């Protein structure tokens, strides 16, 4: 056992004091210390990891990387040991060359989503249909998303009676169909192992509009939460205040929420190409700026902060409130009588069931991504959770085209619309 | 780790 981060921090915090330099013995003193992190460094290499063997061509090279840097702090101690504190420092600038080698090493294996169509780990028959399941759910979501959500854009946007209710369905239906309209060019995508064979204009408009939209739809759907209830709660505060004007403005909120919490996308998403033939549509942290170790602490702190936003704003704060708000108007019907109750109880227990069962699994392999995060920079490990990623993907953006009959199309009066709007239709 | 949305 060892661990290469605290190697590379004794690495890189002693090549800062042999730049102070101020002494002879501070060289030699921090050059040791160099010596000792790097020989633990070379312990920690994947060498059981990737093909446990003696004298392999791609396993002991890596490990004869470490020799390369353990002779070069040797070549700077030589210098050190006998006073000569400038040509020791001058041997420290080729010992930082080496360190910004296996820094970029690590940054470009980490930016480089990992071909699963390839790999021969995943050759076998149930990880190829485990592949094309998440590009079929897709396809599925795809048709019945821009149809679904189309026919509320049309029925309870132009067919309906301007009311609080159809704002609500109309703005979720536009959150849900120019998601569901990006989903081609993302199934391709993951068909052809995570690559991006469009411009890098569309790796920036696409991946927005999808954060944009799947932001949207989650915070919509916890603000009907909220407006279902306070018609239930305080029916006489809704007829007094709950007006169309007001619906609105407060409407704005979850789409200005949904827009700042996507300038990550805006900023740092680009099409990089890697050293052969391949392009990726990811974040380019090999060319961010900073010293390369710096480039080190800001890719995990920009991830872990990413991670975090999805789990707790993305998710946590509209299942808190899908939970409470339905749950509240499940005890307002327990405690007068059954007047309200015209809807059966399946559908109340659906809206906070369909939402968890999409989201939850997406959510969990995304937050168990982020807290090994480094485990996966610097031993490459945990690489189920990368596996999961378009399944529970696909999941989760098959709820953009359950929302239709999940809230709208569950409703009598929005059915029966839909029916008479159609000529010569069955029934 | 892969480009996760969110
Ligand atoms: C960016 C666009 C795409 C869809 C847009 C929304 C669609 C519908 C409405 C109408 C009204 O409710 C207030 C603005 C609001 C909510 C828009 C705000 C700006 C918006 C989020
Ligand atoms: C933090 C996440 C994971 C869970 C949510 C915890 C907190 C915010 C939740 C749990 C139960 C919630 C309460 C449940 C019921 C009521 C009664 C209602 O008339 C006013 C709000 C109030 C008082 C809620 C306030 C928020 C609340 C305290």
């Amino acid at each position: 056992p060892a661990d290469l981060e605290d190697n590379w921090e004794t690495l890189n915090d002693n090549l800062k004091v042999i730049e102070k330099a101020d002494n002879a013995a501070q060289v030699k003193d921090a050059l040791t210390k160099m010596r000792a992190a790097a020989l633990d460094a070379q312990k920690a290499t994947p060498p059981k990891l990737e093909d446990k063997s003696p004298d392999s061509p791609e396993m002991k090279d890596f490990r004869h990387g470490f020799d390369i840097l353990v002779g070069q702090i040797d070549d700077a101690l030589k210098l050190a040991n006998e006073g000569k504190v400038k040509e020791a420092q001058a041997a420290a600038e080729q010992l930082k060359t080496t360190r910004n080698a296996y820094i970029q090493k690590y940054l470009t294996n980490f930016s480089t989503p990992l071909n699963e169509y390839e790999e021969v780990s995943y050759e076998s028959a149930g990880y190829t249909v485990l592949r094309i399941l998440p590009l079929v759910v897709l396809g599925v979501t795809f048709v019945l998303g821009v149809l679904g959500n189309g026919l509320v854009i049309w029925v309870a946007g132009f067919r309906m009676t301007r009311t609080v209710t159809t704002i609500c369905y109309l703005n979720l239906a536009l959150a849900d169909f120019s998601f569901t309209a990006t989903l081609p060019f993302l199934i391709v995508s993951m068909a052809m192992g995570e690559k991006w064979p469009f411009g890098w204009f569309l790796c920036k408009l696409i991946h927005i509009v999808v954060d944009i939209n799947l932001f949207g739809s989650v915070f919509l759907i916890g603000f009907i939460a909220l407006d279902r209830c306070i018609c239930v709660l305080h029916p006489v505060w809704a007829q007094n205040h709950r007006t169309v004007s007001l619906a609105m403005k407060v409407i704005v909120g979850p789409w200005i929420l949904a827009l700042v919490l996507t300038l990550p996308v805006f900023l740092f998403l680009t099409t990089v190409t890697i050293p052969n033939g391949d392009t990726y549509c990811t974040f380019n942290f090999a060319s961010w700026g900073g010293t390369p170790e710096e480039r080190l602490k800001v890719a995990i702190t920009m991830l872990t902060a990413r991670g975090i936003i999805r789990f707790v704003i993305g998710f946590l704060l509209p299942m808190s409130i899908v939970a409470i708000c339905y749950g509240l108007i499940a005890a307002k019907i327990h405690k007068k009588g059954m007047i309200k109750s015209s809807r059966p109880l399946r559908v109340l227990t659906a809206v906070v069931a369909s939402f968890f069962i999409c989201w939850f699994p997406f959510q969990l392999v995304a937050l168990l991504g982020t807290v090994w995060l480094k485990e996966m920079l610097f031993y490459g490990k945990y690489k189920i959770i990368d596996i999961l990623v378009n399944p529970t993907s696909s999941l989760a953006f098959f709820n953009s085209c359950l929302n239709p009959m999940l809230y709208v199309f569950v409703g009598q009066d929005f059915r029966e619309r839909l029916i008479h709007s159609l000529p010569t239709s069955l029934e | 780790w892969k480009y996760m949305v969110x």
